[PDB]
């Protein structure tokens, strides 16, 4: 509605003028805050691109990393994929900072148990240990790009959010407080009109009392 | 024209007119309400249940205020006299029914249905003060909703009434369903004021699923039961076997969307009001054009019908859907 | 306790990553890693990525690219944040910047 | 000096007539005894009250406030008693102090004396409290014929150009520090702690004065340059290059 | 009673009341604050310390301003007689410091304290306002303080003391370490005032260590010694020991936090709130208790050497955090 | 000074000021307006085309309160008497063209250029307000566009004129092609209004070529045209077939732009603002150059060969790029 539905008076004036700065010092921040996550958002989204773009030639090169180990060690795959037991990779989630606003990213972490040892013992050796080497540099770099994806939903949400805010203030919460305060100066200015009639009243009678004594 | 003993009558031969246009000599305007609730007092008097209706009391206000103005007097707010007050209260105070005077035993009323016309729109009028000080009901009127044209414009949140509590013991014995009807639309209308601020500024994402229910449940009653286009055949006039009916419908729907909604929040059959939306999409028109249905183009008793035959789809559907 | 990651992707793919360190079998016995051989329908390739958007320990998901696009929809529908979803690229079809699902919330990609 | 005291509870009239007689020897002492006055008038609010007592005396209706109609005219009269003039070489300037009543900058008694006067001095209470004195807030302050009182042969070439470089940088400064408390200090880049640093600096070294220290122009311009140097000189994009050359090293 | 020499003695034998019941004359109302301050300037001029509470001058500018309005005279803003500031001014300036008239050389005075009262707390009200032109302390009133039932409810941001610059002349013979305690914590409190606004629109998340140490010693000081009960024994009277006392000890807490983290910022053996809190929460419980030693049984040497002990407890405990 | 039939000329001599401080008598303020009005108006009788600057009409308006002040009239909105708006409308109405009285047939004028003091920008104030009501232009001079070091410093999109449908009978006679310039260029403004939006929103790489040009070529206009330092020679005054030359090439520039653009879109071969850039520098050096061609020394007749010269020269390089 119009108005905020405080009555006319000095007091309310001030008042609203006060929950008038309060709140653009709210958009203010608000903004800025705004800003913050958009300028973040921003590069994680180009570091995202170029973060493909590396993880592109990475797989690439793991990928031919692979076919040389089969050109020596042959047909381990069904041996990778039957000694699965436990990993030995296990991701952690920490909680990273922009703004207010919180940013669930990962950090790579090893438990340490590796199924596969020995398992190019008998003809696949160091092709297939700098395999192990190829895949792992590639699960540090989506690790990373994980956590990139993972911060830029969140900062879509917090944007979202914020720029919701920073609307629903400047076109709904100021315009009324703005409206209210134009109500509260007119209705000022009219008690302060009644009140000049009521003494101009009460001076026109005066002077009608003098010429009635004189 | 109206039926009486089955045939039919004009009522100008019930109404009685008197009429002051507003160009015509401003203090004849007092004298206007007072020959007004005179007649209605004595029509009162001989056992009758009058109603005067004073087309606008904010014009007798302002023949007071003018009078006063050129009599040299200090005024109240906004010029207004002192008295203004004093002769509204006493001018409404001449309402209620009454056990009529004289030998032959009686019962008469001159109920009291003043317009104030209020300058600018705004309540902190003196004329609209005064009078709501008085007045037992208060149908303030928005001129947002009039804009929209949502007529009635009345206002469902500030408008009240004080007489709800002396009608119980009548509408428990005429319609006995009505007070809970009732006191369930105000709920529902209060909700979805409550949550608007919170959409307005927040928007429809956060809404939970029962939420989602009382808006549109809200929505329905706005557009659909309280709104009524007085100058249709339909709804120019409109019963209270209608009026309840139509209520009836809309909070028993209100009533199975939200135990819908409540019993399957906890299941992987989730109910929502998008689900409902689209398989009611019939029965929520249904309620919507019932509106329509005409009181004396279509019997009391076919209205009865179709609104207890659409009850019946509702409770089938709801069926269907869970 | 901590998350593990998850791949859809070819038999190189998986035998790859699994050397990396990802594999284990879950208390269910339920893999991590699922080998795309060409008698899988693409409704199962939906429900494998969907298993493992249900699945909350799983961490991050790896599609080569051209798998995701006939994963799409479900892609499409995971638009929630915790558990990372990679497109990446494969020995048979080489990975694009355009359109991802990620991506698809940006303007400003060019 | 001379001084003129109409105590708080001296007759309302004698703080009527207290302003012209002020202006009166002041006029006396510049177009006729040929010597620069500065005139300071005291709390015009409380003189603006003296009016009102004044006019309600008279019997007039009060106008805006309360305060009488043509107030607007007497404090004209009483300020633009003021100026150089031709032929006589020497002049009258005013410092009109004033109390805002409610902190409201719309209240009658400040905005006429915006109307007629020629700039404003915020003191202000955030920095009072803060306990920085003289509380003067440059942000909001102006004086409209600075540009008069200034440059080359008047007070020195670097003035106007190092007054420019301080606003900007000192209300930079208040927008960095307003961003601090929401993006947090390890967001912040090296310019901006850079302009952190000069706000600090500004409002404790250059605003805060102390009671009985006195700074020549030259002083302060020189504490302005110390400052700005907070800054690699490419930052003080508002001073020109034939002035950053100059005066900037050291 | 009080204790004079030993011995417990009535107030009423040092002490005068003017009574003036709302309903007792308006002239009268007009002329009790008159009698009063005339009886204090008497025994001021005898040489002692008077000193003296009106009530409400706002009760005394109604008698003003409807005594005017029985006379007819014009009014000035919000109704009352322009001369208000004149009559307040006539009131006040009667206070101060004197060299009594008379051989025999004394000097006395007459402070005055004079409470307003403005309609809702309006800080515009003719009586307020000439009231602030005049008098040179104010201690206003902060309703949200009020509401909260933080009593005194002083608003430390608005009220203000002009005879601090007297004072200080007095502190530096005294108690010379009381004005840089008192400076820094104004400067604490506005801080704080500072970041509030901040933490109520974003979120505490973006603070730094200096921030939350700000925070969290303004909370200490704003419950446990801006804050006081005097209605208890404790508390009914602090003595000005025992003020500078809590003052030093909360600024010292101040200073050597920031210390901390200041030495310890930018290095990796970071120190924050979080460490201190945890690290001494006893040195913070005994801040907080300082409030509750009660000179009516304990001495002032007692109390001294508490306030130091908890200074050395806190020294210690911040050189082991270190 | 004024050059006049080749010799250095005070304009002294062809202007009278009306000058007062605000010390004087408030009848002198009030009177200003009109004095000064009736002398224009006999200068417009003896048939020249007067032009009458008022410097402050909210300083007359201040002048005209304080007298209604005086005379204790009824105050009117926000304060102004009950006949600001009939003073400033009749005030106005004086100007005008006219066919002076008396027998030798003459043709005067009175233009009056009054400026108005808004507070702070804010245009609600009766005196802003009535003022732009009867005014028929608006040149909206900007404090921020002075900062940016944009001398004039009228702003371009608060500005107006609505004469413009009045001074098309004399453009279609004297400068016959310079309407559709003026159309195209305001809608250029207007577009980059939202361009400004459209770059905040996604960023200038991110626009089409077409609305690349219209970006470009905007700032050329600020910068170029609507640019004017007013203290060279070459362009302190601009004649108006400077102007329309000016104005012409750079619409002849943007529509060869777009036209490059629009039909190259059908294309492999598509055109770009860094192909038309890269290009013709050259064309866009010399265009931004226009400003330098001096009335004073450069004739019309060599300012409008130039001018078509960059038109031919533009035209080849369109082409050989098409």
């Amino acid at each position: 509605k119009d108005r905020i539905e405080i009555f006319p008076s000095r007091m309310a004036q001030t008042i609203m003028k006060a929950r008038l700065k309060g709140a653009q010092t709210g958009r203010n921040l608000l903004k800025k805050k705004s800003d913050a996550l958009t300028l973040r958002f921003r590069q994680i989204l180009k570091k995202i691109i170029e973060t493909k773009m590396l993880m592109g030639e990475v797989m690439r090169e793991a990928a031919f990393s692979l076919a040389e180990a089969k050109f020596t060690a042959g047909d381990f795959s069904t041996t990778v994929i039957q000694n699965v037991n436990k990993a030995q990779v296990k991701i952690r989630a920490k909680k990273d900072n922009v703004a207010g606003v919180t940013l669930p990213v990962f950090e790579h972490y090893h438990e340490g148990t590796d199924s596969y040892e020995l398992t190019g013992l008998a003809r696949g050796g160091e092709q297939l240990a700098k395999l192990k080497r190829n895949y792992a540099k590639a699960v540090e770099l989506l690790v990373e790009l994980a956590s990139l994806q993972t911060s830029f939903v969140t900062l879509d949400e917090a944007i979202k959010i914020t720029n919701r805010r920073v609307n629903a203030i400047e076109h709904v919460i100021i315009p009324r407080i703005e409206r209210t305060l134009a109500y509260i100066i007119t209705e000022l200015d009219e008690r302060e009109r009644e009140e000049f009639y009521r003494l101009k009243k009460i001076q026109e009678k005066k002077k009608i009392i003098k010429e009635k004594s004189e | 024209t109206m039926e009486v003993d089955g045939k039919v009558e004009s009522i100008m031969k019930r109404t009685a007119l008197v009429a002051n246009t507003s160009n015509m000599p401003v203090a004849a305007r007092e004298a206007s309400i007072y020959t007004g609730i005179t007649l209605s007092e004595y029509f009162r008097d001989m056992g009758y249940h009058v109603s005067m209706m004073a087309d606008s009391t904010s014009r007798w206000a302002e023949a007071l205020r003018e009078i006063s103005g050129r009599l040299a007097e200090m005024p109240a707010d906004s010029g207004y006299p002192a008295y203004l007050g004093a002769r509204l209260a006493s001018f409404y105070e001449r309402a209620g029914r009454v056990k009529c005077l004289g030998n032959p035993e009686r019962e008469g009323s001159v109920s009291i249905v003043g317009a104030v016309s209020p300058p600018g729109g705004d309540f902190s009028d003196p004329v609209t003060s005064a009078t709501l000080g008085i007045v037992q009901v208060f149908w303030g009127l928005d001129k947002k909703l009039a804009q929209r044209k949502h007529f009635p414009s009345v206002n469902w949140l500030i408008s009240y009434s004080k007489y709800m509590r002396a009608l119980d013991e009548y509408y428990d014995k005429h319609f006995t369903e009505f007070v809970p009807l009732r006191t369930k639309a105000k709920e529902i209308l209060q909700e979805e004021e409550d949550l608007a601020e919170i959409v307005q500024l927040v928007g429809k994402a956060s809404l939970a699923e029962t939420d989602k229910i009382t808006l549109e449940v809200a929505k329905l009653i706005k557009d659909d039961f309280l709104q009524q286009n007085g100058y249709t055949p339909y709804d120019r006039f409109c019963p209270f076997y209608k009026t309840v009916g139509m209520l009836s419908n809309m909070i028993s729907f209100y009533d199975m969307a939200r135990r819908a909604v409540e019993t399957t929040a906890q299941s992987d059959n989730k109910i929502t009001w998008s689900i409902i939306r689209e398989h009611m999409g019939e029965i929520l028109y249904k309620l919507s054009s019932m509106k329509f249905k005409d009181p004396v183009k279509d019997g009391e008793a076919k209205i009865k019908a179709d609104y207890a035959q659409l009850l019946e789809d509702m409770q089938n559907a709801f069926r269907s859907l869970e | 306790r901590g998350k593990l990651i998850a791949v859809i992707g070819d038999e190189d793919t998986v035998t790859g990553f699994l050397l990396g360190g990802i594999g284990e079998l879950n208390k269910n016995r339920h893999p991590n890693f699922l080998v795309v051989e060409k008698d899988t329908t693409i409704n199962e390739i939906e429900d494998t990525f969907r298993q493992f958007l249900n699945r909350d320990d799983i961490g991050i998901i790896l599609i080569n690219q051209y798998i995701a696009e006939m994963v799409r929809h479900a892609l499409d529908a995971h638009q929630r944040s915790i558990p990372a979803v990679l497109e990446i690229p494969s020995k048979e079809h080489p990975y694009d910047a355009a359109k991802d699902s990620i991506l698809r919330r940006a303007k400003g990609m060019f | 000096v001379c001084l003129f005291l109409n105590l708080a509870n001296d007759p309302t009239i004698e703080r009527i007539i207290t302003p012209r007689l002020a202006l009166t020897t002041a006029e006396f002492l510049a177009y006729q005894c040929e010597k620069h006055v500065l005139v300071i008038l005291t709390d015009m609010s409380s003189y603006a009250e003296a009016l009102r007592e004044v006019s309600a005396a008279r019997e007039e209706v009060p106008g805006r406030r309360g305060f009488p109609g043509y107030m607007y005219t007497d404090l004209a009269t009483i300020y633009e008693r003021a100026g150089r003039v031709e032929g006589r070489n020497g002049s009258i300037t005013q410092i009109p102090i004033l109390t805002m009543p409610n902190d409201d900058i719309t209240h009658p008694i400040p905005d006429l004396t915006g109307y007629i006067t020629e700039g404003q001095i915020y003191v202000d209470r955030q920095l009072h409290n803060r306990q920085i004195y003289p509380p003067i807030n440059v942000l909001p302050s102006l004086s409209r014929l600075m540009k008069s009182a200034i440059g080359e042969g008047m007070t020195r070439k670097d003035h106007a150009d190092v007054s420019n470089q301080l606003y900007a940088c000192y209300a930079i400064g208040k927008d960095v520090q307003a961003m601090k408390a929401v993006v947090g200090e390890e967001a912040l880049t090296s310019d901006d702690l850079l302009y952190l640093e000069f706000l600090q600096k500004f409002e404790k070294n250059f605003i805060t004065q102390g009671p009985y220290e006195n700074r020549t122009v030259y002083e302060t311009l020189d504490i302005g340059w110390q400052l700005l140097r907070i800054f690699p000189k490419e930052m003080l994009k508002r001073i020109p290059q034939s002035t950053l050359s100059e005066f900037y090293p050291r």
